């Protein structure tokens, strides 16, 4: 999974999350083509009978969440992560940090995340203070004894008032942002 | 450089040698879509473990001009030979994720290539060759691998041995280190071929048939018929407002849009910014909120062509109220269950709730 974003001079905005599932997908390289093959179908639930059971021709459920935020019918921010099922959580938390805490955009991204999808699954980015982790786990949570990097947000903010764009890449990977002038 | 500013364009990508290439497209007068396309090819070559034409994606575009927003949904489809219980062993037990993960049955028909072509012409104003050439150079002449790619290869030695990949990612005995040069001659071959005969080399060509071969070689049921049948779609976004902003995100068959919005809707009424960002209060309220939304996803997410997902109900103001009852500072909710969003949308489920296990997209 990767996410990448582009904005141009005619007001087009691209938020694009794209993947082959697991790293290298299935692992399979189409022989004499070099192409790595997805295992995307394993996003399907195993035990059948649900809404996300396997069916012929069915696209298996994704967690990809390419997003654009708009202020007054006009796009202002672009957000998207990879990280499997944690993507939802990453984007949501970025958005919080940017609009609810009014953080600088980079600060929004770099602010430690948590993810947890049941009472049995917790993950956290380094940065959550120990006293805090300890107090959470007393209360009934299961934050592991060591942290993990969650997601990789790239995002582009569109600055009307200064007529510019800001772009930022999460440090979780070696992402990079580069503007264009003229 | 991790941050940057631009007037006439901007681009931010997972890999510096992708970025960088999109920027060149914009510098030449090409538009965002042109650049996005170029980037996907570049990432395919430079970040090969993450994204690819042997996979799928969701491309959200805001138009010009038209000022509408749309999404090129190029997510893979299961071949006609796939079966609801194909992931159970002969005892009816779920096959270990590590095993399912690599089997032929796991590989869905790749959609990304058709999706790029769809976007190009809908919007695209360059190619049908210029945007793919720079990626062909990196495939053919190679490039030095970054930390993240180096570590992918190391962390997946065992998967990568089993496959044709070992010749080129595990050259002699071991896996390339940071700085070693990765050359993908065969991938370049394929990319040159994509440039010439278009997409149909893939869905009606030798590559399509080549893939059908391997999926079957590994226990899969992909035929070239399946490939030839495959179609991208365009989706209109799922919207929602929050702190005075309109957000456009992914509808089913992605879980992302709904539940990210739901997560915000649930959390909004608490006004977290009263609390320090790294305060117990916050993490707990975030945690509890996640639990609720993710439980809903586990019961009601799925391709809407096949199932009915209560989008209205999942984001109903009255649903939010019902569920926010569960979320307190004075305890952690232990009874993590799906809500009943059907009480707010006309209809009922065309499916059940199957409890599920553990999917190694973790460590
Ligand atoms: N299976 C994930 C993407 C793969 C990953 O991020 O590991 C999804 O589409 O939601
Ligand atoms: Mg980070």
């Amino acid at each position: 999974t990767t996410h990448f974003t582009v904005t141009d001079q005619w007001g087009n905005v691209v938020s694009y999350t794209t993947t082959i599932e697991q790293l290298f997908g299935t692992g399979i390289l189409v022989p004499g083509y070099g192409l790595f093959l997805n295992n995307e179908l394993t996003d399907f639930d195993a035990i059948p009978g649900g809404a996300n059971e396997v069916q012929p021709n069915k696209r298996p459920l994704s967690s990809m969440t390419p997003t654009i935020v708009f202020k007054d019918e006009k796009p202002v921010l672009t957000v998207g992560s990879p990280g499997g099922t944690t993507i939802i959580a990453s984007v949501f938390q970025t958005i919080l940090n940017y609009f609810e805490y009014g953080m600088s955009l980079q600060d929004a991204i770099e602010e430690p995340r948590i993810y947890t999808n049941s009472l049995t699954s917790y993950r956290y980015e380094s940065g959550m203070p120990e006293d805090v982790r300890r107090k959470l786990n007393d209360f009934g949570h299961k934050f592991g004894s060591n942290p993990v990097d969650i997601g990789n947000v790239q995002s582009i903010f569109i600055d009307r008032e200064n007529k510019t764009f800001m772009g930022v890449a999460d440090s979780s990977r070696n992402g990079t942002a580069v503007g264009v002038n003229i | 450089d991790k941050v940057a500013v631009g007037k006439d364009g901007m681009v931010a990508t997972a890999h510096p040698l992708a970025s960088k290439i999109g920027a060149e497209v914009l510098k030449k007068g090409g538009n965002a879509i042109d650049a996005a396309i170029a980037i996907q090819y570049a990432l395919n070559v430079t970040e090969p473990m993450m994204s690819g034409i042997g996979g799928g994606g969701f491309m959200m575009v805001y138009d010009g001009e038209t000022k509408e927003t749309s999404i090129i949904n190029s997510r893979e489809r299961a071949p006609e030979g796939a079966k609801p219980d194909m992931f159970l062993d002969e005892d009816g037990k779920v096959i270990p994720f590590s095993e399912r993960s690599r089997h032929g049955n796991a590989v869905g028909v790749p959609g990304t290539l058709k999706g790029l072509e769809a976007a190009h012409k809908k919007w695209g104003t360059k190619k049908m060759e210029d945007l793919i050439s720079p990626s062909i150079k990196l495939t053919e002449e190679g490039f030095p691998i970054d930390s993240v790619l180096a570590d992918a290869i190391k962390d997946h030695q065992d998967k990568l041995s089993k496959t044709a990949a070992k010749d080129i990612f595990l050259p002699d005995g071991e896996p390339l280190k940071e700085g070693d040069i990765l050359v993908q001659k065969d991938m370049a071959k394929t990319f040159k071929l994509i440039r010439k005969e278009g997409s149909k080399a893939f869905y009606d060509g030798e590559i399509g048939r080549a893939i059908a071969d391997v999926v079957q070689d590994f226990g899969g049921s992909m035929t070239p018929d399946d490939l030839s049948r495959y179609e991208v779609t365009t989706d209109k976004p799922i919207w929602g407002e929050y702190h005075g902003y309109d957000i456009a995100s992914m509808p089913p068959p992605s879980s992302g849009g709904v539940f990210m919005l739901q997560m915000l809707k649930l959390i909004d009424d608490f006004h977290l910014s009263q609390y320090d960002p790294k305060s117990f209060e916050k993490y707990h309220l975030l945690a509890e909120t996640m639990h609720l939304s993710y439980a809903d996803r586990a019961a009601y997410a799925g391709d809407p062509e096949f199932v009915d997902v209560p989008l209205r109900g999942l984001l109903d103001p009255d649903y939010i109220k019902e569920r926010q009852k569960l979320i307190s500072l004075d305890s952690m909710n232990r009874d993590v269950k799906e809500g009943d969003p059907w009480k707010y949308e006309e209809g009922e489920p065309n499916y059940e709730i199957v409890p599920q296990p553990e999917d190694k997209t973790i460590g």
